[PDB]
This record gives structure tokens, C-alpha cells and sequence, in this order.
DNA sequence: GCTTGACAAAAGTGTTAAATTGTGCTATACTAGCACAATTTAACACTTTTGTCAAGC
């Protein structure tokens, strides 16, 4: 998937000295604010918006912290 | 080639300090400064100092500034270092590196070495405030105060926090149940947070949008001829009232001086009571009013 | 306002009003018959850009008879 | 074809002007006038005709007075007056001037000249 | 520009154009069309410096609300924004008293900012807003 | 009536710690003429 | 000589705002406590759902639709 | 308003020339207040040296 | 044809409280938010001026 292209360009985000990494993975997409027709009428954007999977790993202390982020509509 | 290359390649020609120099350095502009200041009051209260004594002193005050200016170019590097990271928020790099020296300049004025930190570590703090006091009496064109730049800033971090709890841009009422204060307040600073276009900018193709703006105080040649023609018709009605109405009417509304006027100063004119020029303007309105006079001028209403 | 035309207000009667007219009229040349109108106002909860109110739409066709000048191809 | 006429003829006596420039705001927007731009100047040079020139050039764009005054004379049916100063040249010295160039418009007398 | 001596700089100009002839007369002669040209006019080659920085009209540079509240503005404002701006900057400097390398390097900017107001582009990099 | 040097210089220390500073730097110069 | 497609053109603006936001993430760790920060913290969408505006918002390629006649569109 | 003058002369404006044209030197970076949208004195608009709005 | 006193509305005026605005500051080492002073703005009690009425010379 050409979300999932980029995804794999980024993920892992490591430091320079490689204690913290944080990966990106997974494209969720949800159903459509509105229809098209109710976009036209009120003045918004036709967007369904888009949460993510990522993760932020310590090499220190090994923990491992997993989150759900939303990126936008 | 370049001028911020140019800037850096000179400050890289002083070689950075150790903790000891430092404190030296620290103490050098120390003593040189109170050496300026015992020197001063000394004439305000005549203790005239040993010859000698004082010649040394005056050479200690001369010696702290090498210090002062020597602690200055060798952390010069460190704002640079700071500033780096706020390029691209509507200011020019070197414009921030600048008031970033000057952050740097009140850190040596403030510094104290007996606390025994690294210079770096106090530094910073007065380099980023330099930058960031700087960004908000600079950066806009229109120039917000600080607090209000302040409370922008805020704003928008809760917006951002929220979002992130929210899934979807929060409403008014939110913002301002998360903010304690009114939603009338951050739809105000919303109004205020906005930020200028060019007039030079072009729109589609080689039209720049300045070319579109009304003068709204031009004389509008329809109504100004009008106007003029209307003066000469309300001058034909003053020779029909008495010559005291006429005045009157006139003074009142100040139409050949350009200046209305009140019935007390209409009466030193006159030499009557006010009430008389009340009554005087009473009776010459209704008049006015009478068919025959007013006829023309409802067509000259609008 | 005006010396000239505060004696005018004081004859007629008519009260020189506290506001100014900003309406919105009808192009020149342009003609027709209003189809719909679309209303968000600000006391009902409609969403408008900060200090914006209300909003009002007026949409207006017309028929075009072939007439000379048109283009043809 | 999406050209028609009810779209494209303009006609305009006189209307909004620019806020910088004191010229008549063009497009169908602002109720506009019609652009006489530097071929037709050529045209009109090469026919000979100063005064139309003056004319268009002076109270139909640019002169804050004398455009007024000639719809003052053309109302009251006088004869339409002499024209004054462009508003673009006087603009022309002020942006000469800000460029640190002392331009001075000399009489005769070679006194200067203020331009208000 | 002070220590000039405008006539003899000329005229040691003038004669080196008939005996040196060659390469170098070329640079002799253009030179002397400048030297000379300041020669027969009474007004100063100082006003190559500016002490002082005349300001446009803010008619003709105007800040105005377009309507939906929202405002425009020439460039023009902003320039002259950044020439105020390190000009003040700059006696914040000298009042202080500041190391040369600080001073100089604001004085550089300053220039720029002057440079950049009359013909922006001209020397090197030119001053964007936003979208470049 | 700006804040000066001197103002950030006393408020951080007393007129006895500047001064003995002061008799420090003294003898530093002392000792550079008056010792080889 | 290839041709970018709609796909793509999305693709590669949602990659600057990715970069972007990778050079806040950067910064970010680095001024932030150790063990105080999550994908959350480190996190500023604003390069990322601007980027996607500003592309369909002032790109050249995002075109107003010419619906004179179906034909056109 | 003559409309009738003879030459048209341009040369350096030495700084005294700059200095003799202004009605005042602007001293601030300030476009107009934020809130009440006024000029700001002794800014880039400041009816002061300019003239009234 | 005009004047006087009672009178309320409006416009100033000086004094005070609130808000707005500007400046200073943060101490591991690294090459935004708050406190406080200064200034402006509002609020207000209070006084003078101004427009107005009824009644009468
Ligand atoms: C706002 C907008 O959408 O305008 C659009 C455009 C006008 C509308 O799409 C319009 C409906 C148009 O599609 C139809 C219409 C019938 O044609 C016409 O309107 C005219 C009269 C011109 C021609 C005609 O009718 O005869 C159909 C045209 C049919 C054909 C074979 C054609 O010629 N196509 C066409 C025409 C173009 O000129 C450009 C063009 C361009 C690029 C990258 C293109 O690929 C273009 C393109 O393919 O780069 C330039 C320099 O500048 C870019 C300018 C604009 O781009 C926006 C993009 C952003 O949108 C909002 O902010 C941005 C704004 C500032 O610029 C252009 C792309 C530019 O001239």
C-alpha cells in the first residue's frame, strides 16, 4: 500500500545513539465523516480519518510502549 | 559566498572554554566591574585613593572587559547551536543568532561562579528567552504583545492535546472549558491569531491582487455635484426666512463656519436667553416643514 | 455627518441611522429568478469561521435564449 | 459554447477605483473600464490625435480632480475642462524618491516645483 | 569618499589614457567616464552612502482589510520591518557595548536589509515570505 | 533608572564579597611588579 | 518519461510531512525525560495534515473541476 | 497645478535631502495596533509624520 | 417678543479600580510560564453645561 510505503521509509525512527526506537506500522482508516453531497452543502472536506500503530522501544531499560495515534482527516 | 557562512567561519576562530576558565574569566569581569564602581563613588564622597593603588585599580576595570568579551566569543558557537532550531518560524536565521547574543550577553552579565555549574547550563536558559521574547515582539507583522502571543501558543497546544483525546478539531466550548475561560474569549483570540497576506502576491496569472482594492473615500462624482447642488438650493430657502431666522438656522448647525454651535453661544451673538433662541428655532423648523418650502429637497433625500 | 445634511434630517424627521447599508445586490446585467437559499446562522448551532455569524446563499438561474453574439461551433 | 454575449459586454462611465493607483479597477467584478494599453497609445500617437491621447491618459483615469470636474461639466452641459497631473507620474517621483533619487520637475526660472 | 582630492585623481585619470595605451587604457578610460561625470556636476559622491533611509508613502505601500475581516499589506512593510528592526538592534549594540565580531556582524545585516529594501535579489539570496 | 551591570552584579553579592574579591585581584597585580 | 498519477502525488506530500515531523520527533526525545515520553509526546501532526491541505488546497495539480458538460469533467 | 513646466531633473538625494523631504523618522517595526486596527505612533503609519487617516 | 427658574439629559472632570502591556527570569549539561512594574483603559462619583418645559413679563 502506498500508505504502507512510506510507513516502511520511516519505521524505525531510531536516536543516534539507538536507545529509543519508535516504529510505525499498521494504516487504519475509518468510515467517512459524511457523503459527498453533505460535504458540497456545508463547506467541508470529503475525509475519513486515519489512525496509526505505532511503538516506542527504550534499548536501556527494554520496556515497550504501544499507542494508537491519529494522524488526521 | 554567503553570509551566515561568513558569520560562522569567525566564530569558530575562538577555541571553546573549560569549567576553570570560565570561573577565571567570571572573576576577572567581576573584579574589573566593582573596581568601576568603588572608583565612581569614591568622588561622591572625596576618599581619594593612594596614588598607585588607583592607577592599578583603573587597570583592573580596563582587564574585566577583555573577560567579558572573551567569554562572549568563546560561547558563541552555543547560540548558534540554539538557534538552529527555530528557523523557519517567521524570522531569519541571523536576525535569531543576534538576539540570541544577546541572550548570551545578559548570561555573562548574570552568571555567578561560586554556584560551580558549567557555563552552558545557565546560558541556555537566557539564550532561548532571548529568541523566543524576540519571535513574538518581531515575528508578525502587526506585532501581538507577549502575553497574547502567550496565550495563542497555549490555546493551540490544547487544541492539540484535545484532538489527539477527541479523534476530530474541538468546538469553541471545549477550547474554553479546557482553557477556564469563555468561548466568546477563544473565538476572540482566534480572530487575533490571524495573520497577514501580501497585496504583491499575484492571482489567474500576472494580476497581482493590490489592483483590486476600492478607495472608499474617493469622491464619487454623482453625489459630490449633487451635494453642491443641493447647498444652492438650501441657500435659496434662507432668503425666504427673517434675516435673524436665517442666522439662526445657520450658527445652529454651523453651516459657513463648519461647526454647530449652542443656543447659549447663539445667544451672545443675539444678545437674547437661550430659551429665545430655542423658541426662534422652534418656530423656523415647523416653518421649514411647511409644504411649500420642503417640496424640492424630499426628492434630494437620498 | 454632514452641515448640509444634518439640517435635512432635523425637517424630514428621519433619524440619521447609527449603522451603514452593506447589502448584497444583484451583479449588473446579470437577471433571473431566485431558485433556493441556503441559511447557517450563528445562534443555531451552525459552524462558522471565528467572528463569522451567519451565512446566506441566494442562488439564482436564468434561461438563455440562442441570442445574437453567442458562440457556435 | 459557454461564450455568450449576456457575459462578455461591459460598459462603464464611471466607477470604484484602485486604492494604490487611481485608474478604474478592471473586470467584470467592479463594474470596470477597458484597458488602453501601450499599442494603442502607438495608434493613437501615430494618428496624431495629442488631445484624445491627453484625454484618456488624464481625466478618464488618473486625475483625482479632473475626472470629477468634467462629469461636473458634462452635467451642467459646460465645456470640459483642461486637464491636470497624472496620479501615475506623481507616484512615479514618490517611488523615485524612496529610491534615494532626488528628481525635481523645473520651470523655466529653474525653481522647483511642489507636486500637491 | 572624504579624503578624495576630486581633480587630481582626474587628471592623474586624464593623461595616463594617451601614453599607457593598450589594455589598461580601456580601464583608464571608462573609469574616467565616472570620475569626470562627478566633476562637472556640483553635487557630492557621498550620496553613494546613505546615513539615512527615506520611507515610502503609506498610501502607496497600504495595509487594508479586504473584506472578511482578513488583511493585506505590500512587501514593502515588512522590508522596511527588517531594515528598522536591525537598525535599532544595532544602537541596542553600540549602547551596551558589544565585541566587534557581534557589532560588525549586525552592521552586515543591516546593509542586506537596505540592499534588500531597494532591490531585493539583486545580491544574492532574496528575501521570501511565505510559500518562497 | 535601567538595570545596569552593577545592579545584577550586587544583587548577587554584598559590598564584603566583592571587596575581598577586589583585594584578591589587588594582590595579583601587586605580586606581578613588586616579585620577578 | 513517466507520468506521477493522482496515487503518487498524494504519496509524495505525505511524505514531507513525515520528514518534517521526524525532525520534531528528533528534537522532541532529546529535551524531553527519559521514560516521560510516549508516541504521543513525541508526536506533533501539524507538518503531516498540512501538508495534505496545503497539496489539495494550493497545489498546481489539484484542480477546480470543469463541469460545464460531462464531457469536460 | 501647473501642468506647463520646462525640464525634468533627477541626481544622487544626499542624506540631508532624505533628511529634508521627511515629515519625521519612523522609530519602531509597528504596523498598526492589533485590537483597535489604528496606526501605532512613531511606527510605520503613525498619523504623526504621515497624516491623518 | 422675550425672560426666568426648575429640571433633566448630556458632556466633562478628577479620582480609582481594573485590564493591558512590557520586562525580567528560569543554575545537570548542552558550543512556556509566571511575577512584577509600568502603562493604559474602564469605571464612577461628581460637577458643569446644555436642551427643555411651564409659566409669566
Ligand atoms: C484554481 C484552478 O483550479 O485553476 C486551474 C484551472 C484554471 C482550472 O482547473 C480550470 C477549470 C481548467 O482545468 C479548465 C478550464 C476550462 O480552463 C481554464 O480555466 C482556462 C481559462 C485557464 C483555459 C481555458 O478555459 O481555455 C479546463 C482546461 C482544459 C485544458 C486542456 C487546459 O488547458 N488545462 C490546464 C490549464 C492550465 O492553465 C494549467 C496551468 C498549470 C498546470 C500545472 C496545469 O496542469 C494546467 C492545465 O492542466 O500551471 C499554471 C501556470 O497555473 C495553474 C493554474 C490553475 O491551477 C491552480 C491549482 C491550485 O488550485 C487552487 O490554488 C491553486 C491555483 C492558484 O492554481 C489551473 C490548473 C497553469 O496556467
Amino acid at each position: 500500500g502506498g500508505l504502507e510505503e512510506v510507513l516502511a521509509e520511516l519505521s524505525p525512527i531510531e536516536d543516534f545513539s539507538g536507545s529509543m526506537s519508535l516504529s510505525f506500522s499498521d494504516p487504519r482508516f475509518d468510515e467517512v465523516k459524511a457523503s459527498v453531497d453533505e460535504c458540497k452543502d456545508k463547506d467541508m472536506t470529503y475525509a475519513a480519518p486515519l489512525f496509526v500503530t505505532a511503538e516506542f522501544i527504550n534499548n536501556n531499560t527494554g520496556e515497550i510502549k504501544s499507542q494508537t495515534v491519529f494522524m488526521g482527516d | 559566498a554567503d553570509s551566515v557562512r561568513a558569520y560562522l567561519k569567525q566564530i569558530g576562530k575562538v577555541a571553546l572554554l573549560n569549567a576553570e576558565e570560565e570561573v577565571e574569566l567570571a572573576k576577572r569581569i567581576e573584579a574589573g566591574l566593582y573596581a568601576t564602581q568603588k572608583l565612581a563613588e569614591l568622588a561622591e564622597k572625596g576618599e581619594k585613593l593612594p596614588v598607585q593603588q588607583r592607577r592599578d585599580m583603573q587597570w583592573i576595570c580596563r582587564d574585566g572587559d577583555r573577560a567579558k568579551n572573551h567569554l562572549l566569543e568563546a560561547n558563541l558557537r552555543l547560540v548558534v547551536s540554539l538557534a538552529k532550531r527555530y528557523t523557519g518560524r517567521g524570522m531569519a536565521f541571523l536576525d535569531l543568532i543576534q538576539e540570541g547574543n544577546l541572550g548570551l550577553i545578559r548570561a555573562v552579565e548574570k552568571f555567578d561562579y561560586t554556584k560551580g555549574y558549567k557555563f552552558s547550563t545557565y546560558a541556555t536558559w537566557w539564550i532561548r528567552q532571548a529568541i523566543t521574547r524576540a519571535m513574538a515582539d518581531q515575528a508578525r507583522t502587526i506585532r501581538i504583545p507577549v502575553h497574547m502571543v502567550e496565550v495563542i501558543n497555549k490555546l493551540g497546544r490544547i487544541q492539540r492535546e484535545l484532538l489527539q483525546d477527541l479523534g476530530r478539531e474541538p468546538t469553541p466550548e471545549e477550547l474554553a472549558k479546557e482553557m477556564d475561560i469563555t468561548p466568546e474569549k477563544v473565538l476572540e483570540i482566534q480572530q487575533y491569531a490571524r495573520e497577514p497576506i501580501s497585496l504583491d502576491q499575484t492571482i489567474e496569472g500576472d494580476s497581482q491582487l493590490g489592483d483590486f482594492i476600492e478607495d472608499s473615500e474617493a469622491v464619487v462624482a454623482v453625489d459630490a455635484v449633487s451635494f453642491t447642488l443641493l447647498q444652492d438650493q438650501l441657500q435659496s430657502v434662507l432668503e425666504t426666512l427673517s434675516e435673524r431666522e436665517a442666522g439662526v438656522v445657520r450658527l445652529r448647525f454651523g453651516l459657513t463656519d463648519g461647526q454647530p454651535r449652542t443656543l447659549d453661544e447663539i445667544g451672545q451673538v443675539y444678545g437674547v436667553t437661550r430659551e429665545r433662541i430655542r423658541q426662534i428655532e422652534s418656530k423656523t423648523m415647523s416653518k421649514l416643514r411647511h409644504p411649500s418650502r420642503s417640496q424640492v429637497l424630499r426628492d434630494y433625500l437620498d | 455627518l454632514t452641515p448640509e445634511e444634518r439640517l435635512l434630517r432635523a425637517i424630514f424627521g428621519e433619524k440619521a441611522r447609527e449603522v451603514r447599508d452593506t447589502s448584497l445586490k444583484v451583479p449588473h446585467g446579470e437577471s433571473g429568478k431566485v431558485i433556493g437559499i441556503r441559511v447557517f446562522s450563528r445562534e443555531d448551532d451552525d459552524e462558522l469561521p471565528a467572528g463569522v455569524n451567519e451565512l446566506v446563499r441566494v442562488y439564482v438561474a436564468q434561461k438563455r435564449k440562442i441570442s445574437d453574439g453567442d458562440k457556435l461551433a | 459554447l459557454h461564450h455568450l454575449v449576456d457575459d462578455k459586454i461591459h460598459a462603464r462611465s464611471t466607477g470604484p477605483y484602485s486604492m494604490i493607483t487611481q485608474q478604474p479597477l478592471g473586470g467584470k467584478a467592479q463594474f470596470g473600464g477597458q484597458r488602453f494599453g501601450e499599442m494603442e497609445c502607438w495608434a493613437m500617437q501615430a494618428y496624431g490625435a495629442a488631445y484624445t491621447l491627453q484625454e484618456l491618459l488624464t481625466i478618464k483615469s488618473d486625475d483625482t480632480v479632473g475626472r470629477v470636474k468634467v462629469y461636473e461639466a458634462i452635467v451642467k452641459g459646460e465645456n470640459i475642462p483642461e486637464p491636470g497631473i497624472p496620479e501615475s507620474f506623481k507616484v512615479l517621483l514618490k517611488e523615485l524618491q524612496s529610491l534615494c533619487l532626488n528628481v525635481e520637475v523645473l520651470s523655466s526660472d529653474g525653481a522647483a516645483i511642489e507636486m500637491r | 569618499i572624504e579624503n578624495f582630492d576630486i581633480d587630481a585623481e582626474a587628471e592623474s585619470l586624464r593623461e595616463v589614457i594617451r601614453s599607457g595605451k593598450g589594455q589598461k587604457k580601456l580601464r583608464a578610460l571608462k573609469r574616467l567616464k565616472v570620475v569626470a561625470a562627478f566633476q562637472q556636476s556640483g553635487n557630492s559622491p557621498m550620496g553613494m552612502v546613505l546615513d539615512a533611509v527615506p520611507v515610502i508613502p503609506p498610501e502607496l505601500r497600504p495595509m487594508v482589510q479586504l473584506d472578511g475581516g482578513r488583511f493585506a499589506t505590500s512587501d514593502l512593510n515588512d522590508l522596511y520591518r527588517r531594515v528598522i528592526n536591525r537598525n535599532n538592534r544595532l544602537k541596542r549594540l553600540i549602547d551596551l557595548g558589544a565585541p566587534e565580531i557581534i557589532v560588525n556582524n549586525e552592521k552586515r545585516m543591516l546593509q542586506e536589509s537596505v540592499d534588500a529594501l531597494f532591490d531585493n535579489g539583486r545580491r544574492g539570496r532574496p528575501v521570501t515570505g511565505p510559500g518562497n | 533608572p535601567p538595570r545596569t551591570h552593577w545592579d545584577m552584579l550586587l544583587e548577587r553579592r554584598s559590598v564584603e564579597e566583592l571587596e575581598e574579591l577586589l583585594k584578591e585581584r589587588l594582590d595579583l597585580i601587586k605580586a606581578k611588579r613588586r616579585g620577578t | 518519461r513517466r507520468l506521477r498519477t493522482v496515487g503518487e502525488l498524494i504519496q509524495n506530500q505525505i511524505r514531507v510531512g513525515l520528514s518534517r515531523m521526524e525532525r520534531v520527533v528528533r528534537e522532541r526525545m532529546t529535551t524531553q525525560d527519559v521514560e516521560a515520553i510516549t508516541p504521543q509526546t513525541l508526536i506533533n501532526i501539524r507538518p503531516v495534515v498540512a501538508a495534505i491541505k496545503e497539496f489539495f488546497g494550493t497545489s498546481q495539480l489539484s484542480q477546480f473541476m470543469d463541469q460545464n458538460n460531462p464531457l469536460s469533467g | 497645478d501647473v501642468n506647463f513646466f520646462d525640464e525634468l531633473r533627477i541626481g544622487l538625494a544626499t542624506a540631508d535631502d532624505i533628511r529634508n523631504w521627511s515629515y519625521g523618522e519612523v522609530k519602531k517595526p509597528e504596523t498598526i495596533n492589533y485590537r483597535t486596527l489604528k496606526p501605532e505612533k512613531d511606527g510605520l503609519f503613525c498619523e504623526k509624520i504621515f497624516g491623518p487617516t
